[PDB]
């Protein structure tokens, strides 16, 4: 009752409450980070080559940044713990913060934010830090491609005939690279991958109509 | 207690929730028939539109008094139990009236005045709403009925059309952008909007290019 | 970018995300009362009819008070809104908190708490209110069979001769009961009924052997 | 960077992180290996010190193992890999735990069975022995030891399942303390229940027959 | 014809067979109302109970299933009865189930398909009302099964160490029975790998007591 | 008794399963017959009238298999093994109705479906042919007259494009009329509003370029 | 070309369902006979030596049957049919087993058990007994035998359960000494245990009473 | 004699061992060299600029070279009647590089290879020598696989200004179309893979029709 191994496992009692606890909270937070990377998500989704298309980025920026001190938490929340122990916990949010910055990345630039410029910001000091795995980015950067095939259709709705075609490039590399890597991935990779083949064709034949319309010089009138 | 007793009333609560369903899904039907008949009145350019937009309100009508019969169906406060069971049929009238609306006014309806229409109580009155996410939902149905609308009506040689449904549509899709939807149907139908728009834009190139400049 | 299209869609924005916040604020409150009530349920599942029987019972009802606070919070965050529109994101918080206070009352009692017995604590003043559907009631009883089957076999462990028998009745009782319902009830409580079914194979299985051991003649002796 | 240079990138991480599975998989197939023959020395009831001594000779190889398998991948990413050994971990911790219980008759402590597999505790930086790893050790034990009250009452030994009977009922004590996450540990435990009732009925076998004493 | 004039005409025929349909739930759910009272009432016999008494009422709700059967004997076309398979099987499993469990209780023999079919109101294989397909009938009778070794550890339990015997011998000739039989159906033959666990339930239990000098 | 009456279902069951073998025998040779026809018909994506009449000339042969299926069964048994035929069944209810519209530019009716297949209409006594499964070739033949529709822009055929439209939308408007319970059934027609935009597209693509 | 190549293909795909066919036959005399002999053998749970021997006898249609299946088929092409005899092919090694427990209380040998088959050792040339094939049957033999034991008890034989419990045990340590792949394989090898635990518990039920 | 059996077993297990674990190596070798022809070819659907095709098919049949003796190393090693036993593992890898190969065939000479001419591409035995062999299933998948990307090249032909490809592609898949449409498969996996080509077919003839109806033969 007092006895040595009702001792045990009382530690033990309070060492797994202790665990699951961490675990929750963590996963509380992995909610909210998905939350608020994802409402980062729709707002990029806003931009029309119209003017606020800087007002809007800055203010995704604003809003990344606050995702950021979620995961600062986070990282507060891990430190003197074993990294991948609790990944299942907030995976999910990484991944989802991954496809944000990318994506804000990708609008900004056209290129592919890489996993350690990503990390590079999630370095904070008073000094905390929290690395992506390369898993976490793989996903988060399948999940990408869908918002840029989003991306592509809405431009050729408002008229533009150069961002699709920029799409579809960087849509081709991205595909090249998964179909590199293939098998020797992670089973959600592999799962990926036809959502994946999905958008590129989605966006290849966008730019297939567009330079279809485009090359004809009609010769009859209304 | 009793594990008996207990029982006896639970069966009873559902046997009575099963009989709800059953008489909601006979108004339900009844409504989906006015429905169709509705859609079918307004189609159309597919021409004198004030006078099948005349009709399709007078069977509005019939929609009406079938919503008041439903809201006899059930108890009023538990409107979202059983909410899965007209959500659609609901959703494809928001889309009638919103249609006739726009055949006449080429306005996008409000949601008091779908309500209006329909026979249903505003937010701010106690009775039965509509969701703004059943309101929404019509209002895609709507956009796609356009866009189809705007290719028919280039083929009917009404080329002024399209670009009409060209403004409103391109309206529309700067609202929903406002929007962060959860990944559920609305979302889903959502997504279809933007090649809705697409398809419009097409249009409007083609006749601009053959001679439409405006 | 200020027409009556983008002003209404903007405080359609408003409405939307106001409601969503909503869900998740009731989503972690729901998680939070889940994992409450397990670890009530855990803590019941100590009692071994030993002396500190009363003491555990005291104190599982201070966690559940515990657990009741925050179904207040819930209740305050549901005030002004249609009852079942926010149910998908507490209903599992509901039944987990079903299946705890059902167990405890019947480790008190030997009976099954009703619906409104439930509710009846669910109401909180200095008012609101919350009550649990026939169903989340439904799928919280049971999985309180599976707790209960678990306490049937444990005290066995226990040489408890009694306990067993008690379990088994109160099982056969709730398992007819399911029996009674079946085709009318929702898909979810049938999912039950074959998890059911083990239960109360497992409780009458124990009851059985029980009764043929203590039920012999050993005709031969090692002492 | 370019696409390409990331994902080339990428694909070196996971071919590296395949390599470091297969050299993990062959370490832990002999460790397999040893623990099969280690449980076979410890059931010849299925004279005990003897083969205690034994079973702990073999433990020798299991301690050379483990320290083979430190070496294998980076020290820090234990939990990128755990599930890749617990399975055979925590056969182990339940081999030295039933070694223990047929010499003193009492449970292994963690840092016991960290001492006796060549790992260290949980102060130490190093190679961990996870409490849930143990745990589930631990049930295993109180399954053998279930079967081996029928089997002692079987061959005569009226007196083991008794002590056995004592053992496990504190066992399920312990377990009924813990807060469980519905994992495979708590799938576990959910025989323990099970291993204490097959005890308890023995013991009333035996006391209705005049044992006792 | 015109496309509409042919649509109009299927609208007709589809109304027509919703009618039926629609009759078909109806009696559906009025058999399963009385399945469910005649198995309340028989499931209270593993906590010895009752047994003459309960059959005899059980057979009058088999009455009350006979006329609700018997109203539609004529009502539609034949080859529809064949229709909507899929929705009245599990109802008519139950109820053959719950008949065949009747007459163990009266007679410890198993009961026909003929007389079950006589019994629930049921036509035999050429009159054109309902028909008890032999896929069916063994499909309740296999449920039969699992009710009866369930009621062998039930019946030791409350001290009737007699009937286990009569159980294992019944359920030992349906176990032989079926092992005549090459199963082609998906269900019914993953239904029958369930059989081998009730024969070896039973046989346990008719050990326990042997051992313990009960036989 | 038992042993009895098991060794009775036995023989029953021996029964059944030489139904379903026969029936799987002549719904084997009924395919073939089928994708036969099929290729004569698909060969029109350039003298259709031949193509339809060779068609019509295998559908011989169909009738011949027909009338052996309906003794490899009771006929009252229809539903029974309904389920081995319905595919088949419903490709030739297709291929039927494609014929007709490749002859007429109409829709052929159900009965006439059953004329020509070689089977008894619903008045009769024997093989029917259930509305569902009507309905359903009906759906195919709409799927495979919009890309009718595609290919014969493509063959220099303006004028096919604009029936083919006018056909698909009567066909839309039809089935706008039903209630549609079979799940399968409505899974098939929710494909039919692609089918319909599809070819008034490319009625559109004509009609901006200037042929009508 | 094109279509020469795929009539070509349509050719060696007939070929291909013919092998499946015949394969199919053969599989399923075998599978009848596998129940009879099943079913001598069952009616055990006393003339045991006259049921061995009318299984014994039952094996000779088996040998034959087994000939015949092995022309069906290239011999080479062995694992590219294997599916189709798998099932039976283990229940046999099982019947075979069992027949030998019954006469000698000893495990046969993958060798004895294709003589008794009527099929040809590793060594030898054509038809062959997988390794994961015998060890199946050998599980259910196992599984089957843990059954014999409570029987054995109720007829009042309280030695065979001893017997029993030895020689499961000698089987759960062999397969210990085993790294088991196939999964389905592994997956049937965690049912030993229950056997084990089974037969064990049969034994001390006697020893408790005076029995040994 | 239990414990002997199964000693003899263990021996058994672990040569059946040896034979997978080599089968793994390969199969895994293979997989890479695709992976690679894969990347030789990243690039024709984006047909800007130079795009040596030629050149492409080229170091594509090197790399098959490599597949060549790859497999050629095997094909006395383990017994026969063992080549069709672990099937379920290098079937993917096996109908991936008869896709390719299909691929490169046709970006030569605009014809669909026959399953001899790719099997000798890959070194592999033809139906009676023993080694490894092609299932007339597998051959069918990567012909399929094939069907998929001519038409996204259909497709982005036209897109980079090659209106003349997409004619070609045309006639051929539907020359693939019919000659499947006279096979009756058995095979669901295969047949599942088959209801995809209907929609390859339908793609390619409307890239066609676009391009007809805005002038092109």
């Amino acid at each position: 009752s007092s006895s040595p191994v009702m001792l045990a496992f009382k530690s033990f009692q309070q060492e797994l409450d202790a665990r699951h606890d961490k675990y929750e909270r963590l996963v509380k937070l992995s909610r909210d980070i998905t939350v608020e990377s994802k409402r980062t998500i729709f707002l990029l989704h806003r931009i029309t080559s119209a003017p606020d298309m800087e007002d809007i980025l800055t203010e995704s920026e604003i809003k990344l940044d606050g995702v950021r001190q979620k995961i600062f938490q986070v990282a507060q929340e891990l430190s003197g713990e074993d990294m991948h122990q609790f990944h299942r916990a907030i995976t999910t949010g990484l991944q989802e913060y991954v496809e944000a910055v990318s994506f804000q990345h990708f609008i900004k630039t056209r290129s592919l934010i890489s996993m350690d410029e990503i990390n590079k910001q999630l370095i904070f000091t008073t000094t905390w830090r929290l690395r992506v795995t390369p898993v976490d980015y793989l996903l988060g950067v399948a999940d990408l491609t869908g918002e840029l095939m989003r991306m592509c259709i809405n431009s050729v709705g408002n008229g533009d005939i150069d961002t699709p075609f920029e799409v579809s490039q960087f849509l081709r590399q991205v595909y090249d690279g998964f179909s590199f890597i293939g098998n020797t991935g992670p089973y959600e990779v592999s799962k990926k991958l036809y959502t994946l083949k999905q958008s590129l064709a989605k966006v290849e034949n966008a730019c297939y109509a567009l330079k279809v319309r485009g090359s004809e010089i009609p010769k009859h009138m209304l | 207690m009793s594990v008996s007793e207990i029982f006896v009333e639970l069966q009873g609560f559902l046997a009575a929730e099963q009989d709800i369903r059953e008489e909601i899904r006979k108004v339900v039907q009844s409504l989906e028939q006015t429905a169709r008949e509705i859609l079918t009145l307004l189609q159309g350019v597919h021409q004198d539109i004030p006078k099948r937009c005349l009709k399709a309100r007078e069977h509005f009508g019939t929609v009406k008094t079938h919503l008041t019969s439903l809201k006899t169906k059930f108890p009023a406060e538990q409107y979202y139990r059983f909410h899965e069971h007209w959500r659609f049929v609901l959703q494809r009238l928001v889309f009638l009236a919103a249609f006739v609306v726009y055949l006449e006014t080429e306005t996008l309806v409000t949601r008091e005045a779908v309500t209006e229409i329909l026979g249903i109580e505003p937010d701010r009155e106690k009775g039965f709403h509509l969701d703004v996410e059943d309101y929404l939902s019509g209002v895609l149905i709507l956009a796609s009925e356009l866009s189809r609308l705007s290719v028919n009506s280039v083929t009917a040689g009404d080329y002024s059309r399209p670009l009409h449904i060209s403004t409103f549509i391109n309206e529309l899709d700067s609202g929903f952008r406002l929007l962060n939807l959860k990944n559920d149907s609305l979302r889903k139908r959502y997504d279809g909007l933007k090649y809705d728009v697409k398809k419009v834009e097409e249009v409007v190139y083609d006749l601009s290019i053959r001679g439409f400049n405006k």
